[PDB]
RNA sequence: CUGAAACUUAAAGGAAUUGACGGAAGGGCACCACCAGGAGUGGAGCCUGCGGCUUAAUUUGACGGGGAAACUCA
């Protein structure tokens, strides 16, 4: 479980450009922090 | 041909996949898909893709496959586009085009810039069309090493224009309100030319510069006033031009100075009243 | 360096032992701030989602399980706000009812609250058109802890068989906006009742990240201290709530505005406003200096072509040397030849039905605009820019205008939004004067005439909530959009819309565009609101640092509820860089067709339209740019020429752009 | 989206058999009504 | 000498089979290539075709049976 932290906007080029949505989320039960994939969202509105 | 018209039709990530193209055709002999997909350094294959169909319908990129090898080969309209691009990244070339004068191995068009001025320009064309690398190399040396004798010219206060830049094989020279012989046909002061046609022949000769191809159609005299009729004399003699230290000069120098002499008596009927510049006085004067 | 690490069994259990000694720890020390016997405050708000209840049975139903009778007995008679202590769990309890005759009221209870409790009937269905927008108007706008719960189920058939499978359907109905909780809890049960109290007496509520990052006082005496015949001193005693407040920041009032503080005093030290006031000033007269380097002064009447100079021609010199020679009776062309020398309610369904025409043709017809032949496209598109393309061109925003706002110079223009934010938080945790959870005596400037307009603080509430640093000062700054569901009903961007971000409110005629992000941080304006995805929403508007949601609503008193709740957003930032232009689209058919030039038809009427307009690229709704080749005809007929060949299905169209500017913000009541 | 609370059961195009009369409706449709579609087994065809 | 780990990566590699590419080489074999020439063009005026300029249109492709005041005319 984690509580997230920023907005990445990583640009991926080859082969594929993946626009990532993607959320900086630090976790809780151990202080690390990780980057995580949003699935399925267009527009990433959800995770706030 | 050159129809310079459709290069505006390409946004900045057209000339930027064509700058990847100029970049990975001078390292291998024939760049295939994905060296321009990993030299650009840009995000998506289809705005590759989107950008080789933009110069492929346009005529700029040859698309080439010759069993499983799939290629691109650059015309002479790409490479003079991409050098238009990087002229234009040197902010003096704003508006192009009249074709006034079609040479062998350069044609001249008629260009102005931001300012508004009148300009000119000197593409190379060498071989006009089997592509290769040795014909526009050749030709972009050649317009370097001109550039050089044109700064060279420019430089030691002779009745030679300004330069500008040589990028890559396509030169940018200034307009001059000019005309030749064929047009001209009287004038008022013609031994005062005369001198000043003999001592550009002496202070080229003193320089070591031997401009063979010198016959009527060479000279360019433009007229900056109508009222007192000043005078400048353009000389455009730079492929045939010929150094001191080489065996031939003699029928060059002696043509040059006969068919100035038959020049000026058949039209303007003046006769030479001093003695011709004979060929070793000048080789002394180098 | 360094050598490599073996950690042993010992180390390892100091390591588990060391990191729940100080987990503990702070989990104590956040769990310090409920000492129930003096120094605690759970605000509980109750709201049921029907018409028929009354949430003082559900008070009397959760508290006869604390078997307390006097306390009620004081309770019945006149009074709306409680502050309750129980001795079964040591608890301090303040409960606040809301008046459903208000639903911002109903927002004003909830957005202080720590716990929200739903009320719901047995009985009858909760409303769609009343309940439904409590929970999603509660939802966007946050909710901490919550607890659902029934109070009707003894009214049905009084076999328990029955009764669970109600019990089931309300669950099932509050899990689908409620999904942290599973669970819809029976007042009828004395267990479930004990189960719930201590629910909200124990559990630690989640935080609601705007609000906390402020600090808050809920108000329980209100009383007021002349010092001038004109203002005078409120007196406000309650308990501080979140991050604290200073005597230098100004403090918002729901349905007042903001106010300037006097003095401060804690009783569980006394201490004033200094120099370093925050003013009672919108414009702060700093941001007059700052924008003091003008760059962009273009005139558009001294234009022989349109303003694509940067990427089109060059300027033209026409030195027009006019000589009349005097035939009686002659037209241009021998003159031309002669003198040559070379050197109620239905206004509102009246605009409802035109709206919805404009934007049933702008889904059809995007942004194009028609053009008569009795009207010239001269003075019609001055102020109009033809570049070719919107995300490469070069804008400023320093540009001026005869369409200018004023006070645009005077506006509070931040660079990074990221930095800023984060140091408004740090120094606001660093020099809090007064943490939370103290009973505090806090002073307010106020002036004489709003007294009447106060209520009693046991009868309604009064929520004092801090603002943090040029919080009142204006600037430009940016909303997020999205439609709420069964809305189809249409918002153009230039109509008053009353903004519900944090707790001020604004009245704001908001720009609508598409959030896509550009190099040149330009963006494409939009007539009306994107029915499909999550449009954007920049104003000028008075800055929030803490990233509040914004709930979006016009006021409208035909139904009961007077409220027309458009949509849902958040503050995105506030920039001065991201900046708006609308398109222009200018129709034309291809009349005639060959394998190089095009003449098309009917996309002007004069010949010098078309000499201006040489500049300007053409693009086909198909997917392919174009240019212009001559004027051919004097009715605007012109060639042109193509990428490749267009057939008559294929229609021109033509893209000019002019700057369009955010509109001023003013504050709503009631 | 969001069902009306009357879903108490105690006190468009036609609907689709499920159970073991969709395995009735798979073996006609499978074996007992072969599709001879060029020279193979075409499940799901279009216009042709 | 002994000898990791975090992390990163869908290929790295072995044998074997063909050959676009050659500005490697060698032949043919051509007055749309050259030598031997001849007639010339490009130099002068004029006709025509393309481009450019102007136009209200110089309709228009790359010789279009596109010879030409109404027609052909687009």
């Amino acid at each position: 479980k984690g509580i997230v932290l920023e907005k990445l906007g990583i640009e991926s080029k080859q082969p594929n450009s993946a626009i990532r949505k993607c959320v900086r989320v630090q976790l809780i039960k151990n202080g690390k922090k990780v980057t995580a994939f949003v699935p399925n969202d267009g527009c990433l509105n959800f995770v706030d | 041909k050159l129809d310079t018209s459709h290069m505006r039709y390409l946004t900045t990530d057209d000339f930027r996949v064509l700058q990847a193209v100029e970049q990975g055709s001078r390292s291998h002999e024939v760049v295939p898909t994905p060296l321009i997909h990993q030299i650009s350094g840009m995000r998506s294959q289809s705005g590759t893709n989107r950008a080789i169909s933009d110069l492929a319908k346009l005529s700029l990129i040859s698309k080439m496959r010759n069993v499983k090898y799939d290629g691109y080969r650059l015309t002479y309209n790409g490479i003079d586009y991409l050098a238009l691009k990087t002229m234009l990244n040197r902010d003096t070339v704003y508006s192009v085009g009249n074709t006034i004068g079609v040479g062998k191995e350069s044609d001249i068009y008629k260009v102005s810039d931001k300012n508004g001025n009148p300009r000119v320009m000197k593409i190379h064309r060498l071989g006009r069309s089997n592509q290769g690398a040795n014909w526009m190399h050749l030709s972009r040396l050649a317009a370097n090493k001109e550039y050089q004798f044109m700064s060279m010219l420019y430089s030691k206060g002779f009745k030679v224009p300004e330069p500008f830049d040589n990028s890559r094989h396509i030169v940018v020279m200034e307009l001059i309100e000019g005309y030749p012989m064929r047009r001209l046909r009287k004038h008022k002061n013609i031994p005062k030319l005369y001198s000043d046609l003999m001592c550009f022949i002496v202070d080229l000769a003193n320089s070591g510069l031997i401009h063979c191809d010198f016959n009527e159609f060479n000279i360019m005299i433009k007229d900056k006033l109508e009222d007192e009729n000043d005078c400048g004399f353009v000389v455009i003699d730079f492929p045939q031009c010929i150094s001191i230290q080489h065996q031939d000069a003699d029928y060059y120098f002696q043509r040059d100075v006969d068919c100035i002499r038959r020049f000026f008596k058949k039209k303007l009927k003046y006769e030479p009243k001093p003695d011709s510049s004979m060929l070793d006085t000048e080789g002394f004067g180098d | 360096g360094k050598p490599d690490k073996q950690v042993s069994k010992l180390q390892r259990k100091n390591k588990a032992k060391q990191l729940r000694a100080q987990r503990i720890l702070d989990s104590i020390e956040n769990r310090k701030l409920f000492e129930g016997k003096n120094g605690a405050a759970k605000i509980i708000t109750i709201v049921p989602l029907v018409n028929d209840l009354d949430p003082l049975d559900i008070l009397y139903k959760l508290l006869k399980c604390a078997d307390d009778e006097g306390i009620m007995v004081q309770e019945v008679d006149s009074k709306r706000i409680f502050n309750v202590h129980i001795k079964k769990f040591k608890s301090n309890l303040k409960i606040i009812i809301p008046d459903m005759t208000n639903f911002l009221n109903i927002l004003d209870c909830a957005k202080v609250a720590d716990f929200v409790v739903f009320g719901l009937s047995g009985v009858q269905e909760v409303d769609e058109e009343f309940g439904e927008q409590i929970i999603r108007a509660l939802e966007l706008q946050g909710i901490a802890s919550y607890i659902g719960v029934i109070s009707n189920l003894s009214a049905v058939h009084e076999k328990e068989k029955f009764q669970l499978d109600v019990k089931q359907s309300l669950e099932s109905y509050f899990k689908h906006f409620f999904p942290s909780e599973e669970r819809v809890y029976n007042l009828e049960k004395n267990s479930d009742a004990l189960n719930v109290l201590r629910t909200l007496c124990q559990r630690l509520p989640r935080s609601i990240n705007w609000r906390d990052n402020r600090g808050y006082v809920v108000a329980d005496f209100v009383d007021f201290v002349e010092t001038s015949p004109d203002s005078g001193d409120l007196v406000i005693e309650g308990t501080v709530r979140g991050i604290g407040f200073n005597a230098n920041r100004l403090v918002h009032i729901p349905d007042f505005g903001d106010f300037q503080l006097n003095k401060i005093e804690k009783i569980s030290t006394v201490f004033e406003s200094n120099m370093n006031r925050d003013t009672l000033d919108e414009y702060a007269p700093e941001g007059t200096e700052d924008w003091s380097d003008y760059d962009e002064d273009f005139e558009y009447d001294g234009l022989t072509t349109a303003r694509y100079d940067d990427h089109g021609f060059l300027p033209g010199r026409e030195q027009t040397s006019k000589k009349a020679a005097v035939p009686k009776g002659t037209s241009d062309y021998q003159a031309k030849w002669y003198l040559d020398d070379v050197i109620s309610p239905e206004e509102e369904e009246r605009q409802l039905r035109e709206f919805r025409d404009m934007e049933k043709e702008d889904r059809e017809f995007p942004d194009e605009i028609e053009l008569e032949p009795s009207e010239s496209a001269i003075e019609r598109l001055k102020r109009y820019r033809g570049l070719k393309n919107l995300y490469n061109c070069d804008w400023q925003v320093d540009e001026k205008d005869p369409s200018s706002p004023a006070e645009w110079k005077r506006l509070l223009r931040i660079g990074n939004y990221k930095n800023t934010k984060n140091r408004i938080i740090k120094e606001t945790k660093n020099e809090a004067q007064a943490i939370a959870g103290d009973r505090i005596r806090m002073f307010i400037r106020f002036p004489k005439f709003l007294l009447e307009k106060i209520q009693d603080p046991k009868q309604l509430l009064f929520a004092v909530y801090g603002l943090l640093l040029h919080e009142h000062k204006n600037a430009v700054v940016n909303f997020s959009l999205q439609r709420w569901e069964q809305y189809d009903k249409p918002v153009p961007s230039q109509e008053p819309i009353v903004v519900q971000y944090g707790v001020r409110r604004y009245t704001i005629q908001p720009l609508f565009s598409q959030g896509s992000n550009s190099p040149n941080n330009v963006h494409k304006y939009e007539r009306f609101l994107h029915p499909d995805t999550v449009s954007v929403a920049t104003c000028i508007a008075p800055v929030d640092f803490t990233q509040s949601p914004a709930i979006f609503f016009k006021p409208s008193p035909t139904d009961a509820k007077n409220i027309e709740l458009i949509g849902h957003g958040t503050f995105l930032n506030a920039d001065h860089s991201r900046i708006l232009a609308k398109r222009a689209i200018l129709t034309g058919h291809p009349f005639r067709f060959h394998k190089t030039v095009v003449t098309v038809r009917y996309m002007f009427f004069r010949p010098e339209d078309v000499e201006w307009f040489k500049s300007i690229p053409l693009f086909t709704k198909s997917g392919r740019s174009g240019f212009i080749k001559e004027s051919l005809g004097t009715h605007g007929y012109f060639k042109a020429t193509f990428d490749g060949k267009l057939s008559a299905q294929d229609v021109v169209a033509m893209s000019l752009y002019k700057r369009m500017w955010p509109m001023p913000s003013l504050p709503w009541n009631g | 989206m969001a069902k009306v609370h009357g879903s108490l059961a105690r006190a468009e195009k036609p609907k689709k058999p499920k159970g073991r009369a969709y395995k009735r409706l798979l073996y006609t449709r499978r074996f007992v009504n072969v599709t001879l579609v060029n020279g193979k087994r075409r499940m799901n065809p279009g216009p042709s």
